[PDB]
């Protein structure tokens, strides 16, 4: 969506994006699960924080 | 002569109320219509036109 | 979620949120300050059958 | 005096709806107990037939 979120700004949602890193070189099927791993902890830690 | 209804189940899902009767009774009352309304014409015209 | 309900067109659940929990120092007035409550719902419409 | 803090139960609130013109608003429009009917229509037979 755009600008519209629910309840004032009481609350809000977000999209963790992949942090400094690129999709092309990736299908290498090791730091891929990696970066996904980490990133997934950002996105844990995101929602602990709403 | 006759009358006819059709109606998509997936409004009698979400309706809240009946319909059926007066449906019915509707039907029933377009039939009596129906008959009177040609007799009348009938008789008015045909005899004397 | 599954929550089910019969009858109407359309389905919406109101919400609200947090509150603000003040001291109250004796001897005042319990008039003076409320904020109160946000109010809104979020709506969900059915797709046919 | 008006009184601020007012609670606003019915209210659009939100986020982004802006506006915040007047109340009811978010409510429900119910009514599931009764049905209007369309009128009965007489007729001429058989009788006079």
């Amino acid at each position: 969506e755009s600008k519209y979120n629910e309840n004032i700004e009481g609350l809000g949602t977000a999209t963790v994006i992949e942090t400094t890193q690129n999709k092309a070189a990736l299908t290498d099927q090791v730091a891929l699960g990696k970066e996904i791993i980490a990133a997934l902890t950002k996105a844990r830690a995101a929602l602990t924080k709403n | 002569l006759t009358a006819d209804v059709l109606i998509y189940d997936i409004e009698d899902a979400m309706n809240h109320y009946d319909v059926r009767s007066e449906y019915t009774s509707q039907l029933g009352e377009s039939l009596a219509m129906a008959a009177d309304g040609a007799v009348l014409a009938e008789i008015a015209g045909l005899c004397n036109v | 979620m599954v929550r089910s309900i019969s009858s109407g067109k359309s389905a919406q659940f109101p919400v609200l949120g947090r509150t603000q929990a003040a001291y109250l120092a004796p001897g005042e007035n319990l008039d003076d300050k409320r904020k109160d409550i946000k109010h809104t719902e979020k709506v969900i419409t059915i797709d046919g059958l | 005096a008006s009184m601020t803090g007012g609670q606003q139960m019915g209210t659009n609130q939100g986020k982004g709806v802006v506006a915040a013109g007047d109340k009811l608003a978010l409510f429900l429009k119910v009514f599931g107990g009764e049905v209007l009917t369309a009128f009965a229509r007489t007729s001429v037979t058989t009788s006079r037939h």
